RNA sequence: CAAGACGGACCAGAGCGAAAGCAUUUGCCAAGAAUGUUUUCAUUAAUCAAGAACGAAAGUCGGAGGUUCGAAGACGAUCAGAUACCGUCGUAGUUCCGACCAUAAACGAUGCCGACCGGCGAUGCGGCGGCGUUAUUCCCAUGACCCGCCGGGCAGCUUCCGGGAAACCAAAGUCUUUGGGUUCCGGGGGGAGUAUGGUUGCAAAGCUGAAACUUAAAGGAAUUGACGGAAGGGCACCACCAGGAGUGGAGCCUGCGGCUUAAUUUGACUCAACACGGGAAACCUCACCCGGCCCGGACACGGACAGGAUUGACAGAUUGAUAGCUCUUUCUCGAUUCCGUGGGUGGUGGUGCAUGGCCGUUCUUAGUUGGUGGAGCGAUUUGUCUGGUUAAUCCCGAUAACGAACGAGACUCUGGCAUGCUAACUAGUUACGCGACCGGUCGGCGUAACUUCUUAGAGGGACAAGUGGCGUUCAGCCACCCGAGAUUGAGCAAUAACAGGUCUGUGAUGCCCUUAGAUGUCCGGGGCUGCACGCGCGCUACACUGACUGGCUCAGCGUGUCCUACGCCGGCAGGCGCGGGUAACCCGUUGAACCCCAUUCGUGAUGGGGAUCGGGGAUUGCAAUUAUUCCCCAUGAACGAGGAAUUCCCAGUAAGUGCGGGUCAUAAGCUUGCGUUGAUUAAGUCCCUGCCCUUUGUACACCGCGUCGCU
RNA sequence: AAAGUUGCUGCAGUUAAAAAGCUCGUAGUUGGAUCU
């Protein structure tokens, strides 16, 4: 049927991994910009190449890329990444413990603690 | 490309028990014409001139020149 | 390094005003010169005392070196089929308990190479003609005639049969003129006839695995067979004397080798061929009746026209009543028949069904 | 009711026994391991020639009883050859008592005793300690449970301890860093556990046990896959379905066989020969036949030769031939030579199985191979896949692999699009004017523009691009908008191959054969085409959707120094004159055919269709006899849609229709291309055939050729 | 001699040739610590 090659994804794959910023989801705008770098043979190469680049960035609106690796990651992906909460999950009010965890915590001179709560395995 | 990089040349050599034929098929290389290699590379590579290293928005400049 | 999909680094190349510098264009050439390692050293003669010099820079007669590079120039003096390499480019110092093996194994290759090439050189018919001659010579045929008709599948040739003069009360009388139909076993276009060998049950078992020569022999004794029970129930047919191997011998249906005209050949008159119609209905129908066999290949090249009588021959492809191919085919033949009797002028000739229900 | 049998299900990698073996309740008799022991002896032990007890099944003597099953034996089926095979009966045996036999794949294919070296938790027995649960909450111990621990067992799982040729083993480890104790036993494969001897047994047979001779291997692990007919998957109008055109049914042409011939050169013989060898041959071609001519035998040696080696030759004879080819005729010619010895040339003369090159085929496929890294001693393996994906090992993603290269793709030519660009007196239009005819037509004439039509160069344009579904929501697949095109047709074509064709294409060619009444050259004629018959392409038709005639009206490749216009004579074929064109300039605006309208013929072997045959005419050629072709009357025959079988094809396609080129002095029924008219069906499969591709196994085992004869 | 293919040094015995069907047992062979 239409299968792209080995060349042209390829290409399309290192074109994604430098030069991101330069092109866009827009088709043609792709196009020209693959001339004004990669000194390409035929045109057909080059609109093949310029197909799978705007198919490429159409498939990163969905997420990840298992293929490539640049650490850009659009600008939301960063914000995701660093997200803080504004109250820690880690400082519960009381927390339920079993009676040998508590054992260990006296053999351990820990005994003083008070946000612990022993509870009974019924 | 195979009727301007390779370069096909069959000879006859007559020895004593017959006849051999030779071929010799060498392909040019790339780097235009400085009496060396067609223009033309083959119709298939494609090569990436990596990007100027551009300077990073910091602070807003107007200088005037 | 070799990558089709590449990478320039144009814009970090600093300076080059004068790219083409006069210290990469170096003239490398010393292939019509002295100076090639692949040259012959043009051999000087064998010293008799064994060595070359005195003192301590005496060349000895092997020196290691010298026979090192001597191995890997009669290495080049190898089979086609051995690879060695760019043993002359780069210094090989090769030895005898190395050099040695890989001449054993070149030796091997070849000489194995040559005795798949000898096994592959080692791989009517002469011994159908070697059976005739041994049939001619016993007394049973006394003359091979020539050839009266050449078909597809067989072959049929008239001859004169000898008189035997073994005086055993049960030997059967020998017929003045006889014809011999050799199966051709040389032909492969003999493929479609397992469809009227496969599902007799007399025979499937045996064809399930025959070769194509048993296969023709199954063929020629079922034609014998079918002959014997057409002549057992009186049905004008050639009489089967005897049969060997791929070729039958029945009898010769004419007169001074002349071979009975064909059904189609045959001008014959209106009420002759109301009468061959009649008799060719009558024969079908004690086929299909007493002989309980279907003929399936019933034409007018089929039936032979004799002293007014119709004859049929051919019968290696008649399959009997239970076949589970047997009723088309009795509908074809009588189809066949109706068409042949209609285009001759016979108005008393039934049509296909009627002829089918009456047979 | 009786007779003997056997204790299933409970039955587990559980238990016991030295092994063989050992499952119905209860009782009796002695045994036995493990456990527990601040019990008793105190080295009493481990392994063991001789010797001894036990030793499955089968077998052997005596007795008993005999259900069932059953060697032997008796039936019946089954066939080219069954005597193995299957179903029915049935003796010894299988059952118990008392004596022999003492052999098994009697196996863990792994002697016994002792120590050490990783871990884990299940199970049986005994013992120890307990959160706690149950005996209708048990009144306290106690059995059935759970959580552990110990000893001794039958096993398991995991590991890069270690070992091994490896499969594998926690023992097969603690082994060239080689010694805990002890018994048996092996020394290449057969002969052969055979003969002989001894001994046991009633016997069958057991134990012990060679030699002569013969053989260079036999044997053990592991790797790739030839090969599977073993299986599924997959692809193909050189396969199928649905169909169209047919072929095979006639006539003719051509090719290949056979039959003749002096010769009817020659190769090629399923696809991968048979309108192929540019192979449509009057001579040539031409190799073949029937006969002639010449040396066009270089060069070296020797002889002849100047007092001539010779060449050529008029006239007559011969001769097809002004063939001195030979004789007569005697004229020429100045070493240009001749005769043998040598060896050179010329071969379309032999070997494509000695070769190169070229071409064809497997295959127009779907593979091929390194580098670095992992595993293994190594052969080798991963990369080169579970799956999905495509025309594609084309791709995605898993992933000890990561990246590549060749092939496919990309590429190149052609086609559809550009009212944007380039610019045309060797292309075209429009306008104006000049006319000509009745505001319309002019391919009928000239200058203003102009590039839409025509040319041919650049650039652009189409990418699964956008949308909706499907999707392992990746790769990509169906449908739709817009668009000229959501996409044609070819060229090139990998690794590994084929005894495929070609010496007959070469002044390509190795060994050669011949070389002067030549297998060399040339000439004359014949033949390649000869015909009882067979096999393949191809062309005409079988009539009405047709044929005849008249009128009408549109191309494209693309040749041409021969292509031809125009005028004249002829009915045509042709002939004469004057021109142009070495070429978008001329033929030509290429007034092509099928097709479009009208007339006549009306189902009739008919005027359909023109095979065969006579006569005449013209051209090309030295030469048309074997009709070279072309033209005109006449003759009008098979053939009324074709058996078995079979070919080709998916969209400007198949079919129908003509034009150009190649061959060509003379010429297309062939072929290479080109337009014109223009469809049906399907868009799906393994049903035939062919080719794949993955998995598993994987480097001819055995039972069923002889009788006699004398020296 | 290579032959570690005669093995005391110094071979082997699951699958390549090979551990007796099993147990007792005499001769043989080897035998816990412990006395300056």
């Amino acid at each position: 049927g239409r299968v792209r090659t080995k060349t042209v994804k390829k290409a399309a794959r290192v074109i994604i991994e430098k030069y991101y910023t330069r092109l866009g989801n827009d088709f043609h705008t792709n196009k020209r910009v693959c001339e004004e770098i990669a000194i390409i043979p035929s045109k057909k190469l080059r609109n093949k190449i310029a197909g799978y680049v705007t198919h490429l960035m159409k498939r990163i609106q969905r997420g990840p890329v298992r293929g490539i690796s640049i650490k850009l990651q659009e600008e939301e992906r960063e914000r995701r990444d660093n997200y803080v909460p504004e109250v820690s999950a880690l400082d519960q009010e009381i927390i339920e413990v079993d009676p040998d965890t508590k054992e260990m915590l006296k053999l351990l001179d820990f005994g003083s603690l008070s946000n612990l709560q022993v509870t009974q395995p019924t | 490309p195979v009727n301007y990089y390779v370069d096909t040349a069959v000879r006859h050599v007559l020895l004593r028990q017959g006849v051999l034929g030779i071929k010799v098929k060498i392909m040019l290389p790339w780097d235009p014409t400085g009496k060396i290699g067609p223009k033309k590379p083959l119709p298939d590579h494609v090569s990436i001139v990596e990007p100027k290293d551009e300077i990073l928005p910091t602070t807003p400049i107007s200088e005037q020149k | 390094g070799d990558s089709k999909v590449s990478i320039s680094f144009e814009n970090y190349r600093k300076v080059h005003p004068y790219e083409d510098s006069d210290s990469s264009e170096d003239e490398v050439d010393w292939q019509d010169t002295r100076d090639d390692p692949y040259r012959p050293a043009k051999p000087v003669p064998t010293p008799k005392k064994g060595f070359i010099g005195k003192g301590k820079d005496i060349t000895t007669k092997h020196d290691e070196v010298v026979c090192g590079r001597k191995n890997t120039a009669r290495m080049e003096n190898f089979a086609p089929e051995f690879q060695v390499g760019d043993g002359i480019g780069m210094d090989l110092k090769l030895s005898n308990h190395v050099f040695n093996a890989l001449k054993q194994h070149a030796y091997s290759e070849e000489r194995r190479s040559a005795r798949l090439h000898e096994k592959k050189e080692h791989s009517v018919d002469p011994k159908t003609r070697l059976l005739m001659y041994k049939m001619v010579n016993s007394g049973m045929l006394e003359t091979i005639t020539g050839c009266i008709s050449t078909g597809k599948e067989s072959v049929v040739f008239h001859a004169y049969g000898g008189s035997m003069e073994d005086e055993k009360e049960d030997s059967k009388v020998i017929p003045t003129e006889c014809a011999i139909k050799v199966f051709k076993t040389t032909l492969n276009e003999f493929k479609n006839r397992d469809k009227y060998i496969k599902d007799d049950f007399r025979f499937k078992d045996r064809f399930s695995k025959l070769n194509p020569r048993k296969i023709i022999r199954m063929w020629a004794e079922k034609e014998m067979h079918n002959l014997a029970r057409m002549q057992r129930a009186g049905i004008p047919c050639p009489t089967v004397v005897l049969l060997k191997k791929h070729i039958l011998v029945m009898s010769f249906i004419g007169h001074d080798q002349v071979p009975a005209p064909k059904l189609k050949e045959v001008k014959l008159n209106s009420e002759e061929m109301k009468e061959a119609y009649y008799q060719t209905l009558h024969l079908m129908r004690q086929l299909y009746h007493e002989c309980t066999l279907v003929h399936a290949d019933l034409s007018e090249y089929n039936m032979l026209w004799h002293a007014g009588k119709v004859w049929l021959i051919d019968v290696s492809q008649s399959v009997e009543p239970t076949h589970p191919h047997g009723l088309e085919f009795l509908f074809r033949d009588c189809r066949n028949v109706s068409q042949f009797f209609q285009k001759g002028g016979v108005k008393e000739a039934l049509s296909e069904r009627e002829l089918f229900n009456a047979v």
